[PDB]
C-alpha cells in the first residue's frame, strides 16, 4: 500500500460534530505514520486499549474508523470502555471489548468564542441506554410518564437536545474538547490499513 | 416511580446554563458600569427569575413525600418551597420594584457637612473612612445621624411595604413568616437524630448567646473604659456606648477601636503592613501567598481563569468599579473573586477569607446544582474565617512574610491579639444577635410599626449596652440603614458563622497536632487537617449540616465552648481590669 491515510481530515478538519449527531469515517487501504500523531503535545487523553501506540507502526489492520465529535472537557473520561454518564449512556457508548484510541485535545480558541457558542448539541434524556456504536439522532420527544406527549414539552414530557453553551472564561472542566476515536478492527479479511514499517 | 429525577436532571442543566448567563451578566456590571451593562444585567436578573417560577410551580407537580432518597427529596423540597414567589402578578412586580429602590438608595446616599453644605459624600469610599478614623465626636455625629436622616427616612415606607408582600410570600410557602422562612434555612431532615427544626435554632441561639454575654460584657467595660479617655463628658462610666463612636457606621465590628483600646502601647506593634510596602508586594503576591496556605494543607490551587478573570487591582481604566469584596461561583468551573485590594495586612488577611469561599465552591462543584452550597447559609463565611485564624497568627506571619523572626511573643503580645480578636469578633455577636432578633419579631408582628424605632433603640440598649446620640422617632428606619437589612439579607449567619469557626479550627488544629493555646494554631503544611476539612466542603448541601458539622467537629449543633477556650486568656485578663468597676450598662 503505498497512498497515505487521510488521517490528517480527520484531525485538521475545520469543522466538528454534534456528538450525538456523531460523524464516523472509514479509513481503508493506505499506510499511516502513527507517530505523527502519538509523537505530538496538543492531545490532552491519547488512551489505547488493546493496542499499544508506538507498535501501530508496524501492525495492519482491515479497517480503521475514526468517529469525531465534541464533548466538555470532563465528559473525555466517559469515552471509555465500561463507562456511564449522559455521554457515555445517551450519545456515544464503546463496546466493553474496543480496541482502539481515544484522542481528544482542547479546542477553546475554536469552538468557544465571547458571548457563548452553541452550535453544539447533546441528548440528555433517552428511553435505553445506547448499543456500542449506535447513533440516533432523533429529535422525538421524550415520554418518561404515562400520559403521552403530542409534541408537547411539559409534565414528564421533554425534547431531547440541549445545546453546549462554551465561552473562553469556561473552567477548564467545562471548555470544549475536540475528540477521536480510531478502531483497530481485525477481521480474518486481508489487512490494507498499515503502520509506516509494512 | 419518582419520575422527579429525571424532572431534576432537567432543571440542573437548565439552571447552570442561565445562572451561567446570569453570572457573566451581572459581573460584566460589577467591573465595567455602564448604562449598557446595567441593563443587560436585569435582562438576565429578568429570565432567571422568569425561569425559577415556573420551575418552582413545575416543582409542586412532585410531591415530596412520595420521595424516599433523602438528596433527591431535599432538592426537590428547597425547588417547591424555596423561591416559590406564586404571590400574585402585582406583588411579584411591586416586591421587585420595592427591592431595587431599597437596594439603590442605599448605594446611592449622600450627605452634606451641615457647615459645609455643598460637600456631600457617599457612604462606599468616604463617609465609611470618617466613622473608621474620626475621633471628632460632633464630626462623627452629624455623619451618623445623617445618613439614618438622609437615607433611612427614605427607606421606611419601603420597609413596611417590603414587611408585607415577604410576610405573604412566605405564608404561601407554609411559613409563620419571612423570619420562618428565613431561619428555614436551618431545617434539616434525616430522622435519624441529624433532623433540625426551625424553631429550635431561636432557643439555640440565645442559649449560646448567654454563654457568651459575661465575656461580650467585660469587653465593654474595658472598651468603655479606655473610651472616656478620648471622649470624657460624652460617655457615662455607668452606661451605654455612644452608637456613632465605634468601628464603623454600626457598632458592627469595633475594629477600628484597636488604636484606641490597645491592652499594652509599649510592645512593637504587629501590623505587616509597611513590609510589603519596604519588600514591594503587589495585589498579585498577596493571592500567590492565600494559593500557598491552602496548597499546603493539600487544597488545590486557583484556577488559571482565576487568575486571568479575576479582578484584583482597582482599575485605573476609569472603568468605575463596586470595589467590596466577593467570591464568585459562576457554574462552569469559571471561579474569580472581585476586590480592589490594596498592599496593607487587613486585605492580605481578608483574601485568605475570600480564597475560602473559592475553595469551598470548588470543593462541592462535584455536585448537582441545587446541592452546591454551603450546608447551612453559616458554613461558607465560617469557612473563610477558618482561614484568617491561622493567618492572623504571629506565627505564620513570621515564617511565610516579613514579621521579622526576631519577634518577641509572650503574655503581653498575647493580649494585645486577643483583643484585637475580640473587638471584631466578640464585638460582632451582640450587634448581630440584636438586628435579627428585631427582625425576626418586625416579622412575626411582634413589634408595631408604630413602635419599631421605640423597640429598635430600646433592643440596642439592651443587648448591645449600646445607644443612640439623637433621639429617633418611628420616621427613621434605622435598621434600613445597614446594607444588608434594606438589600434582603438574612443576617442570623454572621452570628452561627462566629461560632462554626472555633468548632471547626478546634477539631481542625488538633488534627495538626498543634499543642498549647488555641489562638497560636496555624494549620499550615497539615494535610492531614486539610483532608478533615475538605471532605465536608465536598459534600456541600448533600447532606444535613448537623452530620456535617459532626464529621468535622464532632458535634451536631453550635457549641460555644471553643469560642470561649480561644478567648480564654483575654476573658481572664478582662476580668482583672474591670475588678473593682462596673461590668454592664444603664439604659437611660
Ligand atoms: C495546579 O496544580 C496542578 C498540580 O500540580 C501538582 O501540585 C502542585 C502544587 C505542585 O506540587 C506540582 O509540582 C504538582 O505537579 C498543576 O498540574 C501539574 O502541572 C504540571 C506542569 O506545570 C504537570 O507536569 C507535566 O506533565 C506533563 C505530562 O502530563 C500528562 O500526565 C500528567 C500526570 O499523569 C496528567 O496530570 C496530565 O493530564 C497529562 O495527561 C509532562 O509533559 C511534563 O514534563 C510535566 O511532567 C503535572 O503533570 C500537572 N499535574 C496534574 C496532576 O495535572 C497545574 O499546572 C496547576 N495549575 C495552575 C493554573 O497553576
Ligand atoms: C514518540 O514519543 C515517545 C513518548 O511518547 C518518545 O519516547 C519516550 O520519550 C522519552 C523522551 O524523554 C525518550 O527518551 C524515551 O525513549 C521514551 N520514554 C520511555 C519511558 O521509554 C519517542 O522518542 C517519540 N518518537 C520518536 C521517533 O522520537
Ligand atoms: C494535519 O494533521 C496531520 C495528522 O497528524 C498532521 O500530520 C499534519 O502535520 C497536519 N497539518 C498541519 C499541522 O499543517
Ligand atoms: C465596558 O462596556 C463598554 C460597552 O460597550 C465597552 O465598550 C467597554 O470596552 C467595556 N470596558 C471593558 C474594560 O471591557
Ligand atoms: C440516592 O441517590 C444517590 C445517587 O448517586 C445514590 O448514590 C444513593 O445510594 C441513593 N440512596 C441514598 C440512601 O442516598
Ligand atoms: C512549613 O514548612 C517549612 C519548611 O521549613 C517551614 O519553614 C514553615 O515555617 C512551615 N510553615 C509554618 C506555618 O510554620
Ligand atoms: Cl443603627
Ligand atoms: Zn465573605
Amino acid at each position: 500500500p503505498t497512498n497515505l491515510c487521510p488521517f490528517g481530515e480527520v484531525f485538521n478538519a475545520t469543522t466538528f460534530a454534534s456528538v450525538y449527531a456523531w460523524n464516523r469515517k472509514r479509513i481503508s487501504n493506505c499506510v499511516a505514520d502513527y507517530s505523527v500523531l502519538y509523537n505530538s503535545t496538543s492531545f490532552s487523553t491519547f488512551k489505547c486499549y488493546g493496542v499499544s501506540p508506538t507498535k501501530l507502526n508496524d501492525l495492519c489492520f482491515t479497517n480503521v474508523y475514526a468517529d469525531s465529535f465534541v464533548i466538555t472537557g470532563d465528559e473525555v473520561r466517559q469515552i471509555a470502555p465500561g463507562q456511564t454518564g449522559k455521554i457515555a449512556d445517551y450519545n456515544y457508548k464503546l463496546p466493553d471489548d474496543f480496541t482502539g484510541c481515544v484522542i481528544a485535545w482542547n479546542s477553546k480558541h475554536i469552538d468557544a468564542k465571547e458571548g457563548g457558542n452553541f452550535n453544539y448539541l447533546y441528548r440528555l434524556f433517552r428511553k435505553a441506554n445506547l448499543k456500542p456504536f449506535e447513533r440516533d439522532i432523533s429529535t422525538e420527544i421524550y415520554q418518561a410518564g404515562s400520559k403521552p406527549c403530542n409534541g408537547q414539552t411539559g409534565l414528564n414530557c421533554y425534547y431531547p437536545l440541549y445545546r453546549y453553551g462554551f465561552y473562553p472564561t469556561d473552567g477548564v472542566g467545562h471548555q470544549p474538547y475536540r475528540v477521536v476515536v480510531l478502531s483497530f478492527e481485525l477481521l480474518n479479511a486481508p489487512a490494507t490499513v498499515c503502520g509506516h514499517h509494512h | 416511580e419518582e419520575l422527579a429525577k429525571t424532572f431534576l436532571d432537567k432543571f440542573n442543566q437548565e439552571a447552570e446554563d442561565l445562572d451561567h448567563q446570569r453570572s457573566l451578566a451581572a459581573w460584566n456590571y460589577n467591573t465595567n458600569i455602564t448604562k449598557e451593562n446595567t441593563e443587560k444585567m436585569n435582562e438576565a436578573e429578568a429570565k432567571w427569575s422568569a425561569f425559577y417560577e415556573e420551575q418552582s410551580k413545575l416543582a409542586k407537580d412532585y410531591p415530596l413525600q412520595e420521595i424516599q432518597n433523602f438528596t433527591l427529596k431535599r432538592q426537590l423540597q428547597a425547588l417547591q418551597q424555596s423561591g416559590s414567589s406564586a404571590l400574585s402578578a402585582n406583588k411579584r412586580e411591586q416586591l421587585n420594584t420595592i427591592l431595587n429602590t431599597m437596594s439603590t438608595i442605599y448605594s446611592t446616599g449622600k450627605v452634606c457637612n451641615p457647615k459645609k453644605p455643598q460637600e456631600c459624600l457617599l457612604l462606599e469610599p468616604g463617609l465609611d473612612e470618617i466613622m473608621a478614623n474620626s475621633t471628632d465626636y460632633s464630626e462623627r455625629l452629624w455623619v451618623w445621624e445623617g445618613w439614618r436622616s438622609e437615607v433611612g427616612k427614605q427607606l421606611r415606607p419601603l420597609y413596611e411595604e417590603y414587611v408585607v408582600l415577604k410576610n405573604e410570600m412566605a405564608r404561601a410557602n407554609n411559613y409563620e413568616d419571612y423570619g420562618d422562612y428565613w431561619r428555614g434555612d436551618y431545617e434539616a431532615e434525616g430522622a435519624d437524630g441529624y433532623g433540625y427544626n426551625r424553631n429550635q435554632l431561636i432557643e439555640d441561639v440565645e442559649r449560646t448567646f448567654a454563654e457568651i454575654k459575661p465575656l461580650y460584657e467585660h469587653l465593654h467595660a474595658y472598651v468603655r473604659a479606655k473610651l472616656m479617655n478620648t471622649y470624657p463628658s460624652y460617655i457615662s462610666p455607668t452606661g451605654c456606648l455612644p452608637a456613632h463612636l465605634l468601628g464603623d457606621m454600626w457598632g458592627r465590628f469595633w475594629t477600628n477601636l484597636y488604636s484606641l483600646t490597645v491592652p499594652f502601647p509599649e510592645k512593637p506593634n504587629i501590623d505587616v503592613t509597611d513590609a510589603m510596602i519596604n519588600q514591594n508586594w503587589n495585589a498579585v503576591r498577596i493571592f500567590k501567598e492565600a494559593e500557598k496556605f491552602f496548597v499546603s494543607v493539600g487544597l488545590p490551587n486557583m484556577t488559571q481563569g482565576f487568575w486571568e478573570n479575576s479582578m484584583l487591582t482597582e482599575p485605573t481604566d476609569g472603568r468605575k468599579v463596586v470595589c467590596h469584596p466577593t467570591a464568585w461561583d459562576l457554574q462552569k468551573g469559571d471561579f474569580r473573586i472581585k476586590m480592589c485590594t490594596k498592599v496593607t495586612m487587613d486585605n492580605f488577611l481578608t483574601a485568605h477569607h475570600e480564597m475560602g469561599h473559592i475553595q469551598y465552591d470548588m470543593a462541592y462543584a462535584m455536585q448537582p446544582y441545587l446541592l452546591r452550597n454551603g450546608a447551612n447559609e453559616g458554613f461558607h463565611e465560617a469557612v473563610g474565617e477558618i482561614m484568617s485564624l491561622s493567618a492572623s497568627t504571629p506565627k505564620h506571619l513570621k515564617s511565610i512574610g516579613l514579621l521579622p523572626s526576631d519577634f518577641r511573643e509572650d503574655n503581653e503580645t498575647e493580649i494585645n491579639f486577643l483583643l484585637k480578636q475580640a473587638l471584631t469578633i466578640v464585638g460582632t455577636l451582640p450587634f448581630t444577635y440584636m438586628l435579627e432578633k428585631w427582625r425576626w419579631m418586625v416579622f412575626k408582628g411582634e413589634i408595631p410599626k408604630d413602635q419599631w424605632m421605640k423597640k429598635w433603640w430600646e433592643m440596642k440598649r439592651e443587648i448591645v449596652g449600646v445607644m443612640e446620640p439623637v433621639p429617633h422617632d418611628e420616621t427613621y428606619c434605622d435598621p434600613a440603614a445597614l446594607y444588608h437589612v434594606s438589600n434582603d439579607f438574612s443576617f442570623i449567619r454572621y452570628y452561627t458563622r462566629t461560632i462554626y469557626q472555633f468548632q471547626f479550627q478546634e477539631a481542625l488544629c488538633q488534627a495538626a497536632k498543634h499543642e498549647g493555646p488555641l489562638h497560636k494554631c496555624d494549620i499550615s503544611n497539615s494535610t492531614e487537617a486539610g483532608q478533615k476539612l475538605l471532605n465536608m466542603l465536598r459534600l456541600g448541601k448533600s447532606k444535613p449540616w448537623t452530620l456535617a458539622l459532626e464529621n468535622v467537629v464532632g458535634a451536631r449543633n453550635m457549641d460555644v465552648r471553643p469560642l470561649l477556650n480561644y478567648f480564654e486568656p483575654l476573658f481572664g485578663w478582662l476580668k482583672d481590669q474591670n475588678r473593682n468597676s462596673f461590668v454592664g450598662w444603664n439604659t437611660d
